[PDB]
DNA sequence: CACAGTGATGCAAATCAAGTGTGAAGCCAGACAAAAACC
DNA sequence: CACAGTGATACAGCCCTTAACAAAAACCCG
């Protein structure tokens, strides 16, 4: 498998 | 016999009918968020109040999860009771 | 026998900090098992 | 140009829903 990246998914509480 | 209402019923027996619900909760927020359940059902009570447009309730559950803003200073009742002209009965 | 203030004072009553180590209780587990209000 | 009300009314602004496109940052590795 290759990494593909992205924006780390932050938890849940600091999302909008 | 046909079923009753949800938050007429106790602590024990609600469990029959939310036993299948939370376990999509569960392995959901086990393989998206990272874990957290209480977090990923607060939020999702959030989103229903928003959309319900209730958000007077909603800050509230945020004043029970966060510092708890009951009591003021007596500095600002003061300025309150003097500029408002209430008495010291009243 | 008018009746709800008007605020400072002072006495009583309620709460609480603290030790650390107990009791009491809610509740997780999935499953096994009687009351009961309708056809 | 006194100034802080006194209450009702009116209106505006901000915030949900639908569902699909968009500006944009956060890492991966050729």
């Amino acid at each position: 498998h290759i990494n593909k990246g992205g924006r780390p998914r932050q938890h849940l509480l600091s999302l909008t | 016999r046909p079923r009753q209402h949800l938050l007429s019923l106790t602590r024990r027996a609600q469990k029959h009918r939310l036993r299948e619900l939370k376990i999509q909760v569960k392995e959901f927020a086990d393989k998206e968020e990272g874990g957290d359940v209480k977090a990923v059902c607060l939020t999702l009570f959030l989103l229903a109040l928003r959309a319900r447009n209730e958000h007077r309730q909603a800050d509230e559950l945020e004043a029970i999860m966060q510092g708890r803003g009951s009591g003021l200073q007596p500095a600002v009742c003061l300025a309150i009771r003097v500029n408002t002209f209430l008495s010291c009965s009243q």
